[PDB]
């Protein structure tokens, strides 16, 4: 048992929350454009999901949605 | 049939276990001290 | 048989016919010993959502706005506190608490020890919310006959089948209440229930219509249980079996009596014995949702 | 004070904060960890327990069959039930204290029920049902036992009999029986508690503890 | 007509000063129909009996309106002075078999007709006839339900 | 580690008449008693 690690039915769930990670990286990229390139959105979500340690427009939506994203995964997880 | 017939706890290993793992610390601490 | 029983070539008749306005008029029936009636069998497929509404707190209004007044209250006295944006810092402190994976935490007295205690029962109401949901896994459309499907089966754009045996007394029923659709259904009549059971487990049939005994039985039989009736309560015109006999006959009269003492001293129970996912990916939208909606604030902000 | 914050942040984790000090901040961490997931097992094995009894599954539950003075149930009178029962002779022990509690009427015992004088009536399956409809305080157990059917009641020189027996098939083939049905029978705080009291308690220390060290440092 | 106090079957409330009750309505709007019964006061023995008219009112009433209108009947609706359904009771000289409640009235002549939530039994088919039942159940257990909470 | 110790916490002193307890009490701290109904089979045995 427990070998569903990934996914029991209907595995694009899994693509669903990276692309969703990958829209609010985007905007937030924006948003520090209308006030950090590529990869450290998806790292600060990587830590603040996975918990390691990592960590004006776009530091209020990294510190707003990324918490309540983050608690959503965990819920979901348990 | 009718003639004869009819949660779980931080329990003590818990407290072990806290008793331990601060004996190991205090243990590791005098080692690094003296190192 | 009742043919056979009224032309005197039988005096008693027990073949699990059923009572019936017609039959009573012609022969004697005595009291019915199981319950039966007409009933509709149809295919049996966390659904229920989790962290929601349906999960818990059903008002679902005071439990997701305590967070925001809470951290409005928290933004109000972080200004107070004076003697960078307050608004847009201070939720982050009521926001990094209620889970335990926020990095972003800067807490610079006894409020670390309330900001804790709030923490414990975040995570005290998580490991709660976890184990009702490990507790809510354990789980009917027709509703009667009085559904649109049954009134208007060619309404939707595949027709709607439904299935009956002739020679019997369910055509008779739908005949005298419902003759449009008796007409309706005499076009997809089955010689037998075991050509209709078997063309319902393959899906040729959406429903099934017959005795409400038998399709109680071939449910139970059913491998896989994949097929079951319209639910408990939803039956149409209850009846009896009994037993058919010829009006007149001196016979009836105790054979009721041993029909009431077998029923009242449990002679019946026993041969009754012997003979007879979608939440996450909601979730994900509602996080999408309101990551729309901060982002929008942020920029009113 | 500093030492003790960040040990609470540790255990309750809410981010409030040479080599013996980093090992011992090591072996604490992993201590924490496994205390917490420990804790949180627990409380979801705790969480998944039926707290109240069990429910009838019918007259072949023990607890029936055997009386006791911690849980009495009896009938109303000398009904149709007390008759299923005194023809099966199988539970006169039960029967014995059931003859002690006896009511004039079913609606006085659905009445003491309501009020914890009875632990449980029997009686029949649709009366039960449509108190446990209208009353939600009330629910009903146990499948099916006794079935049998209301008949009007005539006496043998009545020759109207079939007639009788006629206009209720017909009836029940015109489904006025269902609409009869439909129209009379078939009618319609901790997890609270405990949020309010610590938004309450959170809310009004956040201000207090502040004007508390204010007048200290003053 | 004789029928018993059942509130899912026959609802029984007392007359207004002018001999009739309050005209009610169903949720689909369609009228209550309502007869004038005659029973006791007080269900409980020992008490100073009065033959009080009442309106009583249900699916029992609805029932034996339809078969009257079918029938061209005439009913009487009266209901049960012991209070009780009635069987087989043993009283002062055991050795003997006597009826009472509405089974007891029906068989001494007072009534003609039972109306009621009866159960079809062996002991009541030995004395008094029975057409088909119009309606089927069985016997549950009522039991006091606390409400769920964690 | 969650889950197994949910799985876990799913859950005899004698053991049978061939224990030293029955075969000498005195030699236990605490006075193991052990007693029978008189004109049985049981004495027999
Ligand atoms: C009896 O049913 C068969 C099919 O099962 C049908 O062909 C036949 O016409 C029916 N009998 C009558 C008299 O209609
Ligand atoms: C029974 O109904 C028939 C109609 O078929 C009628 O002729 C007869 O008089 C009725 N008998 C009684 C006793 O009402």
């Amino acid at each position: 048992t427990l070998d569903s690690f990934m996914q029991p039915f209907q595995s694009t769930l899994w693509l669903l929350v990276g692309l969703s990670v990958h829209v609010v990286a985007v905007m937030l990229y924006l948003l520090d454009r209308f006030s950090l390139t590529l990869s450290s959105a998806m790292w600060f979500s990587w830590g603040v999901l996975l918990n390691s340690g990592i960590g004006s427009f776009s530091a209020r939506i990294l510190g707003m949605v990324w918490a309540g994203f983050a608690m959503i995964i965990v819920a979901s997880y348990t | 049939t009718l003639w004869l017939t009819g949660s779980s706890q931080l329990d003590i290993d818990n407290m072990a276990g806290v008793f331990y793992m601060l004996a190991a610390a205090m243990a590791l601490s005098l080692i690094t001290f003296i190192w | 048989m009742i043919g056979e029983v009224v032309y005197q070539r039988a005096v008693m008749a027990v073949g699990s016919l059923t009572i019936n306005e017609e039959r009573s008029e012609v022969v004697d029936f005595s009291v019915p010993f199981v319950e039966t009636g007409i009933s509709v069998m149809v295919s049996r497929s966390v659904s229920p959502s989790a962290f929601l509404e349906p999960f818990s707190a059903s008002v679902w209004v005071m439990m997701f706005v305590m967070l925001l007044i809470v951290s409005a209250i928290a933004v109000f006295v972080f200004e107070y506190f004076s003697p960078s944006f307050t608004i847009g810092k201070a939720i982050w402190l009521l926001w990094g608490l209620v889970f335990n994976n926020s990095v972003p935490v800067q807490n610079p007295t006894t409020s670390k020890i309330m900001v804790s205690v709030w923490a414990f029962f975040a995570v005290i109401f998580l490991a709660s919310y976890t184990a009702n949901l490990a507790a809510f896994m354990i789980q009917d459309q027709v509703t009667g006959l009085s559904d649109k499907k049954f009134q208007r089966p060619h309404d939707y754009s595949p027709p709607f089948r439904f299935g009956t045996v002739p020679n019997g007394s369910t055509e008779r029923n739908i005949r005298n209440n419902y003759p449009y659709m008796h007409q309706y259904m005499t076009k997809f009549n089955q010689k037998g229930v075991e050509d209709a059971l078997v063309s319902l487990k393959t899906g040729k049939l959406d429903a099934f219509i017959y005795d409400a005994a038998v399709l109680n039985y071939k449910a139970g039989r059913d491998e896989g249980c994949k097929l079951v009736t319209i639910g408990s309560g939803y039956i149409f015109a209850t009846t009896g079996y009994g037993i058919a006999l010829q009006k007149g006959s001196p016979w009836k009269r105790q054979i009721d009596l041993a029909l009431l003492q077998f029923v009242g001293d449990g002679e019946m129970e026993e041969l009754e014995t012997l003979w007879l996912d979608i939440d996450n990916m909601a979730g994900v939208f509602y996080m999408l949702a309101a990551a729309m909606a901060l982002s929008l604030i942020t920029f009113i902000w | 004070s500093s030492a003790m914050w960040f040990s609470w942040g540790v255990l309750l984790n809410s981010g409030i904060g040479s080599f013996s000090a980093r090992i011992l901040g090591m072996v604490w961490a992993g201590f924490a960890m496994i205390i917490v997931a420990s804790y949180t097992a627990n409380l979801a094995a705790f969480l998944v327990l039926d707290r109240p009894e069990e429910r009838i599954t019918g007259i072949n539950d023990p607890r029936l069959r055997n009386p006791s003075d911690k849980f009495i149930y009896a009938t109303v009178k000398q009904s149709s039930v007390d008759i299923y029962f005194r023809r099966q002779v199988e539970l006169s022990t039960m029967y014995r204290h059931m003859e002690k509690h006896n009511y004039e009427s079913a609606a006085e015992a659905i009445q003491a029920v309501r009020d914890n004088k009875l632990h449980a009536f029997i009686w029949d399956s649709a009366v039960l049902e449509f108190e446990a409809s209208q009353k939600c305080d009330l629910v009903t157990t146990g499948e099916l036992f006794f079935r049998s059917g209301f008949g009007i009641g005539m006496r043998k020189d009545s020759p109207w009999k079939q007639n009788v027996s006629l206009s209720i098939l017909k009836s029940h083939e015109n489904g006025f029986m269902e609409d009869l049905d439909k129209t009379w029978v078939r009618y319609q705080e901790n997890m609270a508690g405990v949020f309010m009291l610590v938004a309450g308690g959170i809310v009004a220390g956040i201000f207090l503890i502040f004007i508390e060290i204010a007048y200290k440092r003053h | 007509i004789v029928t018993i106090h059942q509130e899912p079957f026959v609802y029984v409330k007392p007359t207004l000063s002018d001999g009739t009750c309050k005209e009610e309505f169903t949720v689909n709007g369609d009228p209550v129909k309502k007869v004038i019964c005659t029973g006791p006061n007080d269900t409980s023995p020992g008490s100073p009996r009065h033959t009080v008219p009442q309106c009583c009112y249900g699916f029992c009433i609805d029932l034996l309106i339809k078969l009257a209108r079918t029938m061209n009947f005439t009913y009487e609706v009266h209901l049960v002075a012991d209070g009780k359904f009635g069987t087989q009771e043993r009283v002062n000289n055991s050795n003997k078999k006597e009826w009472n409640g509405m089974m007891g009235e029906l068989l001494s002549g007072q009534a003609d007709m039972i109306v009621a939530p009866l159960t079809i039994n062996n002991e009541r088919a030995q004395y008094i006839e029975f057409s088909k039942p119009f309606k089927y159940q069985g016997l549950t257990i009522l039991v006091k339900k606390e409400i769920p909470r964690s």
